């Protein structure tokens, strides 16, 4: 509901935030590979920003 | 005879640089400032191929640098 | 170029170069992809359409970088993984100049 | 606070085990497991199955 | 067009050997013998089948068909020699004679390879004639023909490093050890499991994990079996899927010294009427037998019969005599004792196995340095 | 000194190569001690920006 | 069997030839060398087939059959222009399509080595064609 | 009378060894070298000299008078020094750079990691690189 | 030549000595297992 919101626009910051946090989730709520996949995304997402220090 | 030195020099340089073994661990590194007056016979894959730059730093990097140093 | 050189009894065939299109991106990845330690399962489509029509020469820097990915991790097989993240490093370094 | 105590508390149990083995055992070759038992701190049974594993 | 040509040989191997397996087999061969135009290859197995009642007409409208198929390429050599690309004409017979080798036998193979090698520069297409030959000898398990260009094809491998020909003979070279009896090699080679295309040879992936669990449970003992195929999770997942594969994994591992021979009943039942292993499933048994008694001897000293009979199974005497045996054959020295019920082992077998290869080997090099160092000088 | 050219009189490159190994040489791996070095001219505008 | 420019052994006191040497230089080798382009072939350009097939059209028609542009009677070709972005394959498929017409390749673009290896770097650049005779299939390629 | 011949041969050296460096060779029991001297001889060869020891580029051993080959020498001829031998080091230490982690980083990767770790380049199929080139303005 | 004068007339060999120890006893032997699970 809310990834369709935020990649039709341009900003990726909070990407991070929401793939970082599903990563959280998925591994809590005991499915691995979809951790595995929804961390994969997130890796792939912090490779495009200059400034990502935190 | 000045040039010719040099040039014969860049010759051997070239030939020694490219048929090691594709075995010998030789690792060679090389940096000048000038990264324009270069003869583009160096500058080809199997002899010089990774291209590093040193930029001028940045907010984050003179921060670091000051706390290093400083 | 010369308007002296565009003379049309001088050049014979003049030839074009398009940039490569998503089945061109997959015989070029399909080619540079044949010496690296793949894995099965992986899907070089979705790398070529995550392309914005790169060039014939960064492709080949996407497998090295892949190679590269696969590498810092000390494993010995390359995953899709590594693909895409090479992708964000290929498609970070497009903004250089 | 450990999200996994499976892994530490039994595999660094699988790995202590031997950590002990080794101690009890160097000493001398032809050693009994009844008088051993109370050295391991453990009964026998596990003793007998983890040492024909080891 | 090679890819779907084993299946072919399987079932050559399979319709003939078992005598009462007999029709099944000839039905599909029938369903893939008069489709893809196959004329040559069954002339002995069409002497071992029926006497095919009409072999006049429905044969030779075939191989007219082939005729007309050969002849149109032969006959557009001169159109492809109008215009000479990379030799068009031998580019394009290549593998359309190897069609016709699909149909023909191994002369079209051995003058279509050797023609079209020559042609090309670009080793790639050097590589697929390789493969071809490769195929062909395993098809007629020419295992003589293959070894050459094995060696000449990782001359052409080891320019450098690879994906795409090094794993493809490791494939290759794994099928082939797994032929002979050679099982550490076997392993060796099937140690990939990850990038092992789904291929015609592999016709399953899933066959080829239950290949490479059915030699390493025999080429190692424990010092990366478990950290392979038991610590492994890309061959846990498709070993999870089998019941039977993960059944004498765990068994084995587990040391369930009576399911065994269920777990290999079945998987020796497969084992006879598979092919690849037909000289080989009898030495498998007492091979998986000695591994076993190993683990279970190397524990205790002070066993018998009398542990047997409730671990193991039944048949004192069955026990006894396979034991006696097996003891008695320079194998997993331990010594046996009669009415005391008493079996007990040896406890370093390392005195004269020491001794042991370096005269088995010794015996065989001097008995051909022998004849061999006498052929000259007449 | 001089600034750098795109070596336009064959003169020149040994001059350049004597710089370089000036600066090679007051910073190189050996590095120095006690050596003040005292440096005047005119223009330093002419003077090599690696100088 | 005296060659020009070939190694042959003197003796010392009369200047006498004692013996022809093997192991010539190749200047052409040589400066191929010096060069160091990538070799390349067809099966790693895959995706520009129809570039492929007019290369060949031009370059490989007349080499292996000049008398059909001779029986159909028109100039034989003697250009080839190659425009795009650059990085999409503007040296392989020059340099693989005259590896495998066996044609000479030869790339001289800027360099003072290159007019050392041809002549002595005297007055101009038509030399390379005075190397370009000897080895007659041969083709000539060049950068921006 | 062999062995006594072999030893008479070796009169040849002893102490006049002029250091040219090989070349060529044409055949057995002939080859090519040039000496410091600059120019470039047609030399005849001792049958002492194990063949395994030459032709890449050695420097050997010459006689004056005759200028033939006599002797293979170990690898030598000071590179500036040798390799700094034990204490020419900087003394530069990781931390002290500051700031420098894409630079730093890939020069690891692209020197001290190929150092070490070679077989995992022929395992994967990376063909690491031969030589590396730095750059940028002064300081 | 060698006319040899007439008035007189690994893949198979060391499983062959294994198989000289399989031959006259228990040749296809895999049922002989379920067929003694229930004698005794
Ligand atoms: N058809 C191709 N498919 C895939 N990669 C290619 C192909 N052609 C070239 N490359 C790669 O891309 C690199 C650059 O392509 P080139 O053929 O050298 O064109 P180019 O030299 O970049 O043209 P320039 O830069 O304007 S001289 C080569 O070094 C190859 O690694």
């Amino acid at each position: 509901q809310l990834l369709r919101e935020l990649k039709k626009m341009d900003d990726k910051a909070l990407l991070v935030e929401v793939q970082l946090l599903e990563s959280k989730t998925y591994h809590a709520l005991s499915n691995l590979p979809k951790a595995r996949a929804a961390l994969t995304s997130a890796r792939t997402t912090a490779n495009a920003i200059y400034c990502p220090p935190k | 005879g000045a040039d010719r030195e040099v040039q014969r020099i860049l010759l051997e340089l070239l030939n020694q640089m490219d048929g090691f073994d594709q075995n010998v661990n030789v690792k060679v590194i090389m940096a000048t400032n000038r990264a324009d007056t270069l003869d583009p016979a160096l500058l080809r894959p199997g002899r010089l191929d990774r291209k590093i730059e040193f930029p001028l730093p940045d907010r984050r990097q003179k921060r670091l640098i000051f706390s290093t140093i400083t | 170029l010369d308007s002296a050189l565009l003379r049309p009894g001088r050049i014979d065939r003049k030839i074009e170069f398009p940039p490569p299109n998503e089945e061109a991106r997959l015989d070029i990845l399909k080619i540079h992809s044949r010496k690296m330690n793949l894995t099965r399962g992986i899907n070089l489509r979705k790398i070529a359409e995550l392309m914005p029509g790169a060039s014939g020469a960064e492709v080949k820097g996407v497998c090295t970088e892949a190679g590269m990915y696969a590498l810092r991790e000390r494993r010995v097989h390359v995953t899709q993984e590594d693909f895409e993240m090479a992708v964000a490093k290929v498609m970070q370094k497009d903004s250089e100049k | 606070d450990d999200p996994i105590i499976s892994t530490h508390l039994a595999k660094l149990y699988d790995n202590l085990l031997e950590q002990n083995l080794i101690r009890v055992i160097e000493p001398f070759s032809r050693v009994q497991i009844e008088h051993i038992s109370s050295l391991i701190k453990l009964s026998k049974a596990d003793v007998e199955r983890k040492l024909s594993q080891m | 067009p090679k890819n779907p040509d084993l299946r072919i040989a399987q079932l050559r191997f399979l319709l003939s050997l078992p005598e009462h397996r007999g029709d099944a087999a000839v039905r599909d061969e029938l369903m893939a013998a008069v489709r893809d135009n196959n004329m040559a290859p069954y002339y002995e197995a069409l002497c071992k089948s029926l006497d095919w009642q009409i072999d006049v007409d429905l044969l030779n409208k075939m191989k007219k068909a082939n005729e007309d198929e050969l002849k149109r390429l032969d006959e557009e050599l001169e159109d492809a020699e109008k215009n000479l690309g990379e030799s068009e004409i031998r580019d394009a017979m290549m593998a359309k004679a190897e069609y016709l080798c699909r149909i023909g036998d191994k002369e079209g193979a051995l003058t279509a390879f050797r023609k079209t090698y020559d042609k090309t520069v670009a080793l790639g297409h050097r590589l697929d004639i390789v493969f071809y030959l490769l195929r062909i000898g395993l098809f007629y398990m020419d295992n003589d023909l293959i070894t050459r260009n094995t060696e000449k094809a990782k001359s052409l491998i080891e320019e450098g490093g690879d994906w795409d020909r090094r794993n493809r003979l490791k494939v290759y070279q794994g099928l082939y050890c797994v032929a002979i009896r050679d099982f550490k090699q076997a392993a060796e080679l099937f140690l990939d499991t990850v990038s092992t295309f789904t291929s015609y040879e592999l016709m399953d992936y899933k066959t080829f994990v239950t290949y490479t669990v059915y030699v390493s449970m025999i080429a190692l003992e424990r010092p990366d079996l478990r950290e392979k195929v038991i610590k492994g999770a890309e061959i846990l997942e498709v070993l999870h899927s089998l019941p039977a594969v993960r059944q004498y994994l765990f068994s084995l591992y587990e040391c369930r010294y009576s399911v065994f021979f269920q777990s290999l009943a079945v998987v020796e039942q497969e084992m006879k009427k598979d092919w690849l292993f037909a000289p080989h499933y009898r030495y498998y048994v007492r091979e998986m037998r000695i591994h076993a008694y190993s683990q279970l001897l190397e524990s205790y000293r002070s066993l018998t019969l009398g542990y047997m009979a409730e671990a193991f199974g039944v048949g004192v005497e069955f026990i006894d005599q396979e034991l006696s045996r097996f003891i008695a054959a320079g194998r997993l020295h331990c010594k046996i004792d009669k009415v005391n019920e008493i079996v007990e082992t040896n406890r370093p077998d390392s005195k004269n196995w020491q001794y042991q290869e370096t005269i088995k080997k010794g015996d065989l090099l001097l008995n051909r340095v022998q004849k061999l160092s006498r052929v000259i000088n007449m | 000194g001089g600034r750098r050219f795109s070596e336009g009189t064959s003169a020149d490159r040994e001059i350049q190569r004597t710089l370089m190994e000036l600066l090679n040489q007051m910073d190189g791996f050996d590095t120095l001690h006690r050596v003040k070095m005292i440096m005047a001219t005119n223009r330093p505008d002419t003077l090599d920006p690696a100088l | 069997d005296v060659t020009p420019n070939c190694r042959v052994a003197l003796r010392n006191d009369s200047y006498t030839l004692h013996k022809i040497l093997p192991n010539k230089v190749d200047p052409l080798v040589s400066l191929m060398m010096v060069e160091k382009v990538p070799d390349s072939t067809y099966e790693m350009i895959g995706g520009l087939d129809k570039q492929i097939k007019e290369i060949k059209e031009v370059i490989e028609l007349p080499v292996k059959h000049p008398e059909l542009f001779e029986a159909l009677g028109i100039a034989q070709p003697k250009g080839v222009l190659l425009y795009g972005p650059p990085g999409t394959g503007k040296t392989l498929l020059a340099r693989a399509v005259a590896h495998h017409t066996d044609c000479t390749f030869i790339r001289v673009s800027g360099s003072e080595l290159v007019q050392k290896f041809i002549g002595e770097g005297a007055r101009m650049v038509r030399e390379l064609f005075v190397m370009a005779r000897e080895h007659a299939p041969s083709i000539i390629f060049m950068d921006e | 009378e062999f062995l006594h011949a072999q030893e008479e041969v070796k009169r040849i050296q002893s102490i006049p060894l002029v250091i040219g460096q090989f070349l060529e060779a044409v055949d057995q029991n002939t080859a090519i070298v040039g000496s410091t001297t600059g120019s470039n001889y047609y030399v005849r060869i001792l049958s002492t000299i194990d063949r395994e020891l030459l032709k890449p580029n050695a420097s050997v051993a010459l006689h004056k008078h005759s200028n033939a080959l006599v002797d293979v020498l170990p690898p030598e001829a000071d590179s500036s020094i040798m390799m700094l031998t034990s204490d020419q080091k900087p003394d530069v230490m990781y931390a002290d750079i500051g700031g420098m982690d894409i630079q730093k980083q890939e020069v690891r990767e692209a020197v001290e990691l190929p150092l070490t770790h070679f077989e995992l380049y022929k395992q994967i199929g990376i063909d690491p690189p031969r030589g590396v080139l730095m750059y940028g303005p002064p300081g | 030549m060698s006319e040899k004068k007439q008035p007189v007339d690994e893949d198979n060999w060391d499983d062959d000595n294994v198989e000289d120890d399989f031959s006259n006893q228990l040749r296809a032997e895999l049922e002989k297992h379920g067929y003694k699970m229930e004698t005794s």
